[PDB]
């Protein structure tokens, strides 16, 4: 029984990614988040061990899972007769990286090098379990305020990575790359690049640089904010228009403005304290 | 200027 398990609290929000209620598990209270989703939104659909029939979104969250990481972790799920609900880590206290964004405003390269690599080492993670998210925004981060960690959430627009080319998008249209827009086609990897690039200058400069699809494929990144001279060469990299063109993850976290990185608690202790 | 959150899904 999933009543009997969990203790449910209030509604943390809804949308496309269903319905989040904060929650504590009974056991041994430890803090959850409960997600509903109704199987009528539910586009894709995947198959597990022994074949069961879930959405698309537990199967990447199972490939994840693995361990501890920069994701957030599924802890347990359940399937009623028009829905799935979902069991995930909460971490306590919390704010996703959109809100800490309007309330600080532009971060200090320092945080935004700290929260960049470890959004980087989480993507890295997801690739390596075959996952590819399809919806990195500052939305979808938590910031675990005590720890000074990132942890990657709503795996709900997501896919098995693979080579060739995607024809299907569901992600955010302001983080998408200009040859989705154009075309409707990308690749995982790349298209991947492109949405860092974004969430990079979100971070550096307070605000996502484009809104408009003539921004997006325009290719001119203008700074509002004083940002370093190196910054801003990883940004525009990350924003290349040629898919081709752009870093891979191991050159961006090659690139000089990524280099003395601090660790998780260092960031928790200078900046978020 | 006006900073918002955007849907997806
Ligand atoms: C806040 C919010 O909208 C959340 C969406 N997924 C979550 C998972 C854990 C904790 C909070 C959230």
């Amino acid at each position: 029984p999933l009543e009997s398990q969990y203790q449910v609290g209030p509604l943390l929000g809804s949308g496309g990614f269903g319905s989040v209620y904060s929650g504590i598990r009974v056991s041994d209270n430890l803090p959850v988040a409960i997600k509903h989703v109704e199987k009528d939104r539910i586009s894709d659909w995947g198959e597990l061990p022994n074949g069961t029939r879930v959405p698309m979104e537990v199967v990447l969250l199972k490939k994840v899972s693995s361990g501890f990481s920069g994701v957030i972790r599924l802890l347990d799920w359940f399937e009623r007769p028009d829905s799935f609900v979902l069991i995930l880590e909460r971490p306590e206290p919390v704010q996703d990286l959109f809100d800490f964004i309007t309330e600080r405003g532009a971060l200090q390269e320092e945080l935004a090098r700290s929260f960049f690599w470890q959004v980087l080492e989480a993507v890295r993670h997801c690739h390596n379990c075959g996952v590819l998210h399809r919806d990195i925004k500052d939305e979808n981060i938590l910031i675990d305020l005590n720890r000074g960690e990132l942890k990657l959430i709503d795996f709900g627009s997501g896919a098995l990575l693979k080579d060739t080319v995607y024809t299907d998008f569901d992600g955010t249209r302001v983080y998408s790359p200009p040859e989705w827009i154009r075309y409707h086609r990308y690749h995982g990897r790349s298209a991947a690049v492109w949405s860092l690039g974004i969430l990079l200058y979100d971070m550096v400069c307070g605000d996502i640089p484009f809104e408009h699809d003539e921004e997006i494929i325009g290719g001119q990144v203008f700074f509002r904010q004083r940002v370093s001279s190196e910054c801003q060469h990883l940004i525009r990299w990350c924003l290349a228009l040629r898919p081709s063109d752009r870093p891979t993850f191991e050159e961006i976290q090659n690139h000089p403005w990524m280099q003395d990185v601090l660790l998780p608690q260092e960031t928790a202790e200078i900046h978020l304290h | 200027r006006k900073r918002r959150r955007h849907p997806s899904g």
